[PDB]
């Protein structure tokens, strides 16, 4: 019912949803647990000896100012044929291992090159991925990387013909950005839908005079490998009042087992907020974005400026036929890229909270009505019924560990019976009723 | 007013 390894902090938490099996991402350590959370194996992870001016393999003489650095997990995601570790030590590189004999290793680069550098090589800063498939066959892992101190998005082979060159990004297979400390994005998640895969996160709105930090959505092509069908959505909760996007989920149930609509906790810059955004909504405010900055120049049909270049980029919206996006509904090579919306997607909270931070949201169904399991910075898990009628005030909270912010990843077994949440120190196995 | 959210279809109801 519970897992506290004595003396160590959790970061990240992954299901495999064959097994049942759970894997943990802790300073300097690998667990693997049964659904029963028992423990079934242990990797020691670090120390190591470290410097962040320093390249991988560290060696004395060419890092004199090495130094024991600890290894908190920045990024632990289930792949096809293994379990994907990066941890924030040694520039983020990152190894595959067995699921189900997590102590024996698959793939590990020997010589990681600049191009392999894989998760953030600051504990304080996120790291988000998504593992997906090439039009051949090949599995290909998507990272979004906040700025530290590298692409803040990149595609990566995780077995090429050279098991050498695993984790490796090709030339165009990433999102060429500029000022990396000025838009300064922080990752918050991830996932997959249809044909396309979404990056939320948080980055300064340069465009804005206050260039205040902004939530958006981002949309591209799973084939696409290119980034030519990049394109950004800000978000508005309440029209931006709570700018800060901190954790989302969409509804997952033994009926639905994905739901349509995402819903998202944003923190005002103190309070919270719940605020849905209708996944065709999202999709229909990117096909605008793209069908105006392809062929209206940008403009709407009144010439209003919807749809524009964002990161500096030395592109500009067109005027190409139509027919281009018939022809190249992802993109090419001279199609404008990367883009963004003037418009934001909008939002009216479903709950406001005065006085909590949320950090993690889980949603599911029971008997048609979906409830909602959300965490706070306090160690808190509240229970929301999100249906018609519904108070907004939670019908139920319970402590998991005071002080210590509940995680995002809050995942459901694979019967929805019990979640498994998680804090700095703990993790534990809810039951769902009573 | 408040959005909530449809029983069964999970679809979105704007107004109450
Ligand atoms: C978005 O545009 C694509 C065109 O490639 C189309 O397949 C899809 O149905 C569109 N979705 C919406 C919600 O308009």
């Amino acid at each position: 019912t519970a897992f506290t390894p004595n003396g160590t902090y959790l970061q990240h938490l992954a299901r495999d949803p064959t097994s049942g099996t759970l894997y943990l991402g802790a300073t300097n350590f690998l667990f693997q647990l049964s659904p029963g959370l028992q423990l079934e194996a242990t990797v020691s992870t670090g120390p190591v000896l470290d410097s962040r001016d320093c390249l991988p393999p560290v060696m004395p003489d060419e890092c004199p100012q090495a130094q024991p650095t600890n290894n908190p997990n920045q990024l632990l995601l289930v792949s096809p044929g293994a379990l994907v570790v990066c941890g924030s030590v040694h520039q983020g590189v990152c190894e595959q291992r067995r699921l189900g004999q997590l102590e024996q290793l698959l793939l590990r680069p020997e010589r990681p090159g600049d191009t392999q550098y894989v998760a953030a090589n600051d504990p304080a800063v996120s790291t988000v991925g998504l593992v997906a498939q090439g039009l051949a066959g090949e599995p290909l892992l998507f990272v979004g990387r906040g700025y530290t101190s590298i692409p803040p998005i990149t595609t990566r082979a995780l077995w090429p013909p050279d098991p050498q060159a695993a984790f490796s990004y090709e030339e165009t297979a990433k999102l060429a950005v500029g000022r990396l400390s000025e838009y300064s994005h922080h990752f918050v998640s991830a996932f997959a839908r249809g044909a396309s895969a979404y990056f939320l996160f948080l980055r300064r709105d340069l465009q804005a005079q206050s260039r205040a930090f902004r939530a958006y959505v981002s949309r591209v092509c799973l084939r696409d490998q290119h980034y030519y069908s990049y394109v950004e959505l800000p978000l508005a909760c309440e029209g931006g009042r709570y700018g800060l996007i901190q954790a989302a989920a969409v509804a997952t149930s033994r009926e639905v087992a994905h739901g349509e609509v995402l819903f998202a906790a944003f923190s005002s810059a103190g309070a919270s907020a719940l605020c849905a955004f209708p996944l065709d909504e999202v999709d229909r405010l990117a096909n605008r974005t793209r069908d105006a900055c392809y062929t209206r120049e940008g403009r709407a049909e009144d010439g209003t400026e919807v749809a524009y270049i964002e990161y500096d980029v030395n592109s500009d919206c067109a005027q190409l036929p139509v027919d281009t996006l018939d022809a190249y509904p992802c993109g090419s090579d001279h199609t404008p890229s990367p883009m963004a919306s003037r418009v934001p997607l909008e939002a009216t909270p479903i709950l406001e909270w005065p006085g909590i931070q949320l950090t993690a949201v889980a949603v599911t169904m029971e008997d048609g009505h979906t409830i909602a399991f959300l965490g706070d910075s306090q160690g808190q898990l509240h229970r929301v019924y999100l249906g018609p009628g519904s108070d907004g005030h939670p019908y139920s909270t319970q402590s998991i560990q005071q002080g210590s912010a509940v995680s995002r990843d809050l995942t459901f077994d694979g019967t929805f019976e019990h979640l498994y949440v998680m804090t700095q120190s703990t993790l534990l196995k809810v039951p769902v009723a009573s | 007013x408040r959005p909530r959210v449809a029983r069964w279809t999970g679809q979105i109801i704007y107004c109450s």
